[PDB]
């Protein structure tokens, strides 16, 4: 039934950047129209009771129009064809101030996806408000079962939610998509000997039957959270330090601002002078798939209509590309990859090692599970974070670490990369498993 | 105010008085220990400056209603992006599902109380020119530009938000507040010999745009940040390597009080404490930093961006101390958890908009100076940091460990401030942290308003403060 409510919303976000483009056309060289609406539910348990019960609904237009090259954008979350006429009038008023640049400009007609391809990213689900705070409270009493050092709670969580975009612009492109998220986690809180710890654990997936099971949930949050109590805190030293899987995603993460065209043709990054040059191990490929049928990050268009392509970003530890928009590719004589927007499911492959052989392989060193801070200099690729995670001797986790920071240079970090492991991460947008890096700098008592 | 934003967000929707009375009513059903209706209508302007023209402008609009059910620890809740009884009947009629039970039905009568104005009601976005605004920006490239050669980019933006919010509640709550907030940012970039490198000033305040082009210490303030601008990064250029370790650091005065922010600040949130979560949790009365220190959260601040007039749930702002000579006082609160702990509202419940539930949040929180000069705070360190503006921060508030980032650092050899330092994150433990603290500056001030505070999802314009003070030992993420 649901379906009804989503197909019913489509038409009308369909007709309001219909609306919106030709109440734009005949002042403007150009213009570009993207309206969202996102309808669910989000419910946490505490102690296995509901706490919360929110019913979400949010929609949204934003326009940005273009005259003499000179560029306007307004926006409003009232879809009224008169909250539109406004919004409109808005975009175009502030056009007239702004000065003209050559690189601003709807997206190449050549570029858009006029005929874009459909994902299978909608999977919805009637889940009742009980239904959601049942399976919350599961997987937050599996968790404070699970041993007797868990004494207290941050809860249960379920969310259910669905999603229609549109966008259109005037050269013609009008393309709409539905999508849905679901996600279950629970976050609990140990005690030992006076320390506290809280860890969390979660499945999200577009099916709500792509998801683990409450009890999963629950007894993935308990390991966490006990695997965390009674940490040290490591003298400052040298040494090896591996990325555990759900951290090394982020490594790979920060690669994204460094090859972004924005950054490139600002000449604010440090991989500035690094086009077709060796960055990381020659063995190393960065796949990136944004048609992936269901896939967490896929897209069948960027923000600005652009279709997206299967690329290598890296390809055998060269970089191929930087990550462009319209605007960017313009400043450097190029044209978009379809990168408005971010990243479209980037795949890093292990290199035949599990987790616990990589431990054998290191013998001593740090294991970092959690990062703190920013700390990452785009400009310079600087890197100091606050890490917790495990000491490893022998070839074996001796105890939890915490309170230490890890610091190094990311291009150093990147080209040295020793392996990548098979325990890949699977929920998130960059899925890669845990890397093995020869050293960093990790401060301490 | 309330006349006028009642005129505004009742009248001109459609709504009177006693439609409020019938959807607190339709709340009142269930059994419940509070309902409230929260109103808000939004206008947000942006204009950004880069390669010396005006590359970009903005104006966003958001209205709505938002709509709580609670009962002791349970909250329904639902919103709509429009000002309408229908819209607010069928928020009302989702959020009170959170109980089954049949309530009394007994409100208290809504009567609005007067409460101190903090800034002004006037529209920043309408009482200054858009060609003045722009020329704001043009002042702050053209002198940022003039102040090294060195300087080769520069990105300016001006922004400004005008809210109105009207809240209605069960405990006969009714109450309204005017929000202006402006904002002046600006980057940018150094290149010497193929080396580059960023910095970057700014604040603001609730207020018009009169305050940018207003006397700071002798010059035009745009002009002062424009300067700072590429101070920084002729000063990140030149950083060498900082060291890696456990050392002194003295922290500078101001946006460094992200200290405070992150060791203290969201560990005495009332709602982790009254969950039990918090490492502070039921250590009132106890020696939680050194007898030094006097943190204090204050929403009371005339003109500043983390102050509020009324909170989100109509409780006027309020100065707080937290920690008193090293000891814990108190907790932030909002009307749930307050009720929740036997304790009252401090004036801390806010929510980022209509559409997101309040919860305890800081206003403007800062540490009351002490007897110590800073340059006798710098001169007692042999060999350590200094650090007089940073980055941002984070914290566990469980295991109570946090960090900070540095953005300007020194190092200190023989009491002396010497070479510049590489940007560092700091890490430690709050409480033991604090407790760490050996000299408290004479030289309070707070951050030019800047502050962005994150929880749960939701953004606030949040103020940190303190003087110069000295952590006799803090670890420093450095390299060498
Ligand atoms: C009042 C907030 C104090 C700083 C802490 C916050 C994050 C936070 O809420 N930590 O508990 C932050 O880093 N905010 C940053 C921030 O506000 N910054 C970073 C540099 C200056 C200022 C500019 O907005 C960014 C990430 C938004
Ligand atoms: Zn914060």
């Amino acid at each position: 039934k649901v379906i009804s409510q989503v197909e019913a919303q489509r038409k009308i976000l369909e007709e309001a950047v219909s609306t919106a483009l030709e109440l734009a056309s005949g002042k403007s060289d150009g213009a570009e129209v993207a309206v969202s609406k996102t309808t669910g539910i989000s419910v946490s348990t505490r102690y296995g009771e509901v706490e919360n019960v929110e019913f979400n609904s949010d929609g949204a237009l934003g326009i940005t129009v273009y005259h003499q090259n000179r560029k306007g954008s307004a926006s409003s979350t009232d879809l009224s064809p008169q909250a539109i006429a406004r919004t409109v009038q808005a975009a175009l008023d502030i056009a007239r101030y702004t000065s003209p640049d050559p690189c601003a400009g709807v997206a190449d007609k050549e570029l858009l996806a006029f005929d874009a391809p459909d994902l299978d990213l909608f999977h919805p689900a009637e889940v009742s408000p009980d239904e959601a705070i049942e399976l919350a409270a599961r997987a937050e009493q599996a968790a404070l079962q699970a041993d007797k050092r868990i004494t207290n709670t941050e809860g249960g969580s379920f969310n259910s939610h669905y999603g229609v975009k549109v966008f259109g612009n005037s050269h013609g492109m009008l393309q709409g998509y539905c999508s849905t998220r679901h996600s279950l986690s629970s976050c609990v809180i140990a005690e030992e000997n006076g320390d506290m710890e809280r860890d969390y654990a979660y499945t999200i997936g577009r099916a709500m039957s792509d998801l683990q099971t409450p009890e999963w949930v629950g007894a993935d949050c308990a390991r966490r959270t006990l695997s965390r109590l009674s940490p040290r805190k490591l003298s400052t030293m040298k040494a090896p330090v591996i990325f555990a899987n759900e951290v090394a995603t982020g490594l790979f993460g920060h690669l994204v601002g460094a090859i972004a065209g924005g950054s490139v043709y600002r000449k604010s990054t440090f991989l500035l002078d690094s086009l077709g040059k060796q960055i990381l191990p020659d063995w190393l490929t960065i796949e990136e798939h944004p048609h992936l049928l269901k896939g967490l990050a896929s897209t069948p268009f960027d923000s600005e209509g652009v279709r997206t392509e299967r690329r290598d970003i890296i390809k055998d530890g060269i970089l191929t590309q930087w990550l462009l928009t319209s605007y960017s590719a313009r400043k450097l004589g190029l044209k978009s990859t379809g990168h408005a927007g971010g990243i479209h499911n980037w795949r890093i492959a292990g290199q035949g090692l599990s987790f616990e052989q990589m431990l054998k392989e290191m013998g001593t060193g740090l294991v970092v599970t959690e990062l703190m801070g920013q700390g990452v200099s785009a400009i310079t690729g600087d890197y100091s974070r606050g890490a917790a995670g495990f000491w490893v001797e022998n070839g074996e986790i001796q105890y939890p670490v915490s309170e230490i920071t890890i610091a190094g240079n990311l291009k150093d970090m990147w080209r040295n990369i020793v392996t990548v492991g098979n325990d890949i991460e699977t929920r998130s947008n960059i899925q890669c498993g845990s890397v093995l890096l020869p050293e960093m700098k990790i401060a301490g008592q | 105010s309330l006349n006028l934003v009642s005129e505004q967000l009742l009248a001109a929707n459609g709504l009177k008085h006693q439609d409020l009375f019938a959807i607190l009513g339709q709340l009142a059903e269930r059994r419940l220990d509070y309902g409230d209706l929260y109103f808000q209508s939004s206008y947000h302007e942006s204009w950004v400056l880069e390669d010396r023209i005006i590359k970009d402008g903005s104006y966003n609009i958001d209205q709505g209603v938002g709509v709580r059910a609670i009962s002791g620890e349970k909250t329904g809740f639902a919103y709509a992006d429009q000002i309408s009884l229908l819209a607010l009947e069928q928020s009302a009629q989702a959020a009170r599902t959170i109980v089954r039970d049949s309530g009394d039905g007994k409100v208290q009568t809504l009567g609005a109380v007067e409460h101190s104005p903090l800034y002004t009601s006037v529209d920043p976005l309408q009482s200054m020119s858009r060609e003045e605004k722009l020329d704001i920006l043009r002042r702050v490239d053209k002198v940022a530009r003039e102040a090294d050669k060195r300087v080769q980019e520069v990105t300016a933006s001006l922004s400004g938000v005008y809210e109105l919010i009207l809240v209605a509640a069960t405990d006969g709550t009714l109450a309204a507040d005017v929000r202006p907030l402006v904002r002046l940012s600006v980057s940018v970039l150094v290149e010497e010999d193929g080396k580059r490198e960023r910095g970057a000033s700014g604040g603001g305040g609730r207020f018009g745009y009169e305050f940018f082009l207003a006397d700071l210490d002798g010059e035009v303030r745009a002009d002062a940040w424009a300067k700072e601008a590429v101070r920084m990064a002729l000063v990140n250029l030149s950083a060498v390597a900082a060291p890696a370790g456990t050392m002194p650091v003295v922290l500078g005065a101001g946006w460094p009080g992200v200290l405070l922010h992150e060791a203290v600040g969201h560990g005495l949130e009332g709602d982790f404490n009254r969950r039990g979560t918090s490492v502070f949790s039921g250590q009132v009365g106890e020696l939680v930093a050194s007898e030094l220190c006097t943190v204090v959260d204050d929403g009371t601040m005339v003109d500043r961006r983390g102050s509020v007039a009324i909170d989100d749930e109509g409780t006027p702002g309020q100065y707080n101390v937290l920690i008193e000579n090293g000891i814990l006082k108190g907790y932030m609160q909002d009307k749930l958890n307050a009720r929740l702990m036997g304790m009252t509202p401090t004036g801390n419940g806010r929510r980022e908009s209509y559409a997101h539930l309040p919860m305890p949040r800081m206003t403007n929180t800062y540490m009351l100076p002490g007897k110590s000069t800073p340059q006798e705070i710098i001169e007692s360190v042999e060999y350590g940091i200094y650090a007089p503006n940073f980055g941002g921060g984070q914290v566990d508030i469980t295991s109570d460990k946090f960090v900070f980032s540095t953005s300007e650092a020194y190092l200190i050899e023989n009491g002396k401030v010497t070479k510049p330092v590489k940007g560092a994150t700091l890490i430690g433990s709050g409480i033991e942290t604090m407790q760490q603290i050996s000299m408290v500056g004479n030289d309070l001030k707070l951050d030019n308003g800047v502050g962005v505070c994150g929880k749960e999802g939701q953004s606030l314009p949040v103020g940190v403060g303190q003087p110069t003070l000295k952590v006799d030992n803090l670890t420093v993420g450095g390299t060498a």
